[PDB]
């Protein structure tokens, strides 16, 4: 998962 | 008298800002998955009855000008207004592709004194962006 | 007669102040996924705060992070509704 | 499995960020006056967001300042609800 | 879809009623706050809260009060409520001896820092300034 | 009217  | 009056010709405008690609100088990575967000939001808010518009990889200037113009439009026949922001972010600010701009500046175009045709009408802002670097470890 | 300029705003943030927001590159961000899913199933019959509260619940319960980086491992998220509305809001009728 | 640490909070602010809050030395502050009046007549039958929304409306409509200073005349106020709640909240049953 | 309200107690309700402030803070007396606090006391008492009112608290006192409450056993309580009546600027509230961050007061009740209020509503009602701007209104 |  990635981070905004 | 306890609900917003929904009896207008149109429900309202729905502005989707879909920022995926950012200038390398900002140090921000490609926001993969955001196309799925914008796609699902489009379909959803269209179904509700909104006149939906999608803007992609907007500059800060573009985002500002875009919302300013929307605020200056005639919303007399609209029940409400909705805007959705999909981008990188830090607390109180959201990323254009060429840098950052304050959330308050974007939304201020729609204040009561600055957008009279949306007076006494709900103004909705959905924000998908970071607001800092902290993470929630949870419990249980 | 008069009405405050800052009135009748609502802000549905994907996360609380100071915190990050999670985005799955395959299915999209958590908040948007949840928001849409609930609107598709209750957009026309529930009040806006009921909708966003259920969204808060969904993001909180249904999601938990995975990553082979340990600093993005086991992580959670809770959205954040800011309401200056003066009435109940239904998207129909 | 897990639950976020920042979840299940609610903040009922008397005003929006950056703004002042009004207090009449005779009857008390606007927000509290309105908050109480709504709670006394609807505390056990309405959901908390419904309650605080009615409070928002009342403070917005029923109140407007009078003052012996050109900087505090005709002024208005709108409260600010911040919800990280994951359920509907009723104060009974 | 609703919070479970089936407990012995509704919960604790802490009312902090700051009226008089140390001259060093430059803040004036908050006349009317006593009428607020009394009306608030009755309201939340009627709801079913165990209400306690503390007056002219220092920042240290305000910190200690919330810290102590967070450490209490809330197993038999549906929820928690706290009410702040004071001077303020954004993100901060005045004690009688200065300012203290709202985040610090509320963080004691985070899930990881207060297990017996886990999955239970934590309510904060704040009557204080958040800056100096004023709303001129319209129409 | 006064200000908090």
């Amino acid at each position: 998962v990635e981070i905004x | 008298t306890y609900q917003y009056n929904m009896n207008f010709e149109k429900l309202g405008k729905c502005i989707i800002i879909n920022n995926k690609n950012f200038d390398k100088v900002t140090g921000m990575g490609v926001r993969n998955g955001t196309d799925k967000d914008a796609e699902a939001l489009f379909k959803c808010f269209r179904s509700l009855g909104f006149d939906v518009i999608v803007y992609n990889d907007c500059s800060c200037a573009k985002m500002q000008d875009l919302l300013k113009k929307a605020s200056e439009e005639d919303h007399t026949n609209a029940a409400c207004f909705a805007c959705i922001l999909l981008s990188h972010g830090e607390e109180n600010v959201i990323y254009g592709k060429d840098g950052v701009t304050p959330i308050k500046d974007l939304t201020a175009h729609f204040r009561g004194d600055r957008c009279k045709t949306l007076l006494e009408k709900p103004k909705l802002f959905f924000i998908q962006a970071c607001r800092g670097t902290e993470l929630d470890d949870g419990i249980q | 007669y008069k009405i405050p300029v800052e009135a009748d705003f609502l802000f549905a943030y994907s996360t609380v102040p100071g915190y990050a927001s999670m985005r799955n590159p395959g299915r999209g961000s958590w908040f948007v996924q949840a928001l849409c899913s609930i609107l598709e199933e209750h957009g026309k019959d529930l009040e806006i705060m009921q909708i966003l509260t259920r969204v808060n619940d969904r993001v909180a319960r249904h999601f938990e992070s995975q990553s082979d980086d340990p600093h993005f491992h086991e992580k959670k998220q809770i959205p954040c509704v800011v309401s200056m509305l003066t009435k109940e809001l239904y998207f129909s009728q």
